[PDB]
DNA sequence: CCACCACGCGGGCGGTAGCGTGCTTTTTTCGATCTTCC
DNA sequence: GGAAGATCGAAAAAAGCACGCTACCGCCCGCGTGGTGG
RNA sequence: UGGCGGUAGCGU
């Protein structure tokens, strides 16, 4: 009842709780609108690093 | 004018979807891999579609619409990035055609 | 006033706008837009006032 | 933990799968498919 | 050699499209003015 | 005289909708693939 | 003897 498992994701995935819950923590931290974050997250537009 | 699109097909319906697309007079592409299989103890190679549930369809949206392709009785959906369906460059098509892994 | 506000000034533009509103995310073609408009209200199979 | 998402017997030879089990199965299947396609050198569009 | 009793993997469903459809309050965003200046 | 802050209303998205209790119904994954008996 | 969804009912 207490031992938990873990799954090693092939690629990193963003946390939905820290993304869609307004205000977006990731978007507020990165000084970019939520629309751009959603676009880059779901493979819609490249973002420069 | 004619362009390529990526299509996600239903499970176990790749051949039916391919035949339905061929009936619509569009170009269809799917990688084929020969892999040694058993099938009740006879030793040959079966054809398995590389990148399963993926089809590459060359057609013209003006000639026949996108939703018509989306509803060919066996096509699960379009591989769309954004509002509009994604466009695969011809270089990827050439790579897939020449590649025989 | 509604005519002034409306940007469309032709049947083709109106059909394209209607198709875009009805089915967003698809290439707006004249044949598809006219088929959708004629099948939405004036087709017995899809529209039927009892 | 499994007991947090138990499979209660249905006294008919079947089990009642919870929603969490279904979601975990979907995630595991997607991850395995992604790993297999990455190992196969899939094109960029398919990987994305 | 053919009918029928298991079986273990993907995903909206089904269809050569379209399906939704009688609440109110709070928070966020966005186009459009605007306006106010340096 | 154009650009940046204001703002302003209009639209879009998220969340809540009393407490206990009783009875009934329905359900608790499909389909191409495979082995076995008539 | 475990859950949900729907329906109906009781006390406010």
């Amino acid at each position: 009842r207490e031992r938990m498992g873990h799954i090693e994701l092939a690629s990193p995935t963003a946390h939905i709780w820290f993304l869609k819950s307004l205000p977006s923590r990731i978007g507020l931290l990165l000084d970019m609108p939520l629309r751009d974050i959603e676009r880059v997250l779901y493979f819609e537009s490249y973002v420069v690093i | 004018m004619q362009s390529w699109y990526l299509l996600y097909c239903k499970r176990g319906q790749l051949q039916r979807a391919q035949e339905h697309l061929e009936r619509q007079a569009v170009n269809c592409l799917a990688p084929m891999i020969t892999l040694e299989k058993i099938v009740r103890g006879k030793r040959t190679a079966v054809s398995e579609p590389l990148f399963p549930n993926y089809l590459f369809v060359e057609f013209d949206p003006e000639v026949i619409h996108t939703t018509t392709i989306n509803a060919t009785r066996g096509v699960s959906h379009f591989v769309r990035f954004g509002a509009s369906p994604a466009i695969v460059p011809s270089a990827v098509i050439h790579q897939l055609s020449v590649y025989k892994p | 006033e509604t005519l002034r506000v409306d940007p469309t000034n032709d049947r083709l533009s109106a059909l394209v706008e209607i198709y875009r509103m009805m089915r967003p995310g698809e290439p707006p073609t004249r044949e598809a837009a006219e088929s959708l408009f004629e099948n939405l209200f004036f087709s017995e199979d899809r529209y039927d006032l009892s | 933990p499994p007991d947090l998402r138990p499979l209660v017997p249905l006294d008919g030879g079947r089990f009642a799968t919870s929603d969490l089990n279904d979601l975990y199965r979907r995630v595991i299947n997607r991850n395995n498919r992604l790993k297999r396609l990455l190992d196969l050198a899939a094109p960029d569009i398919i990987v994305r």
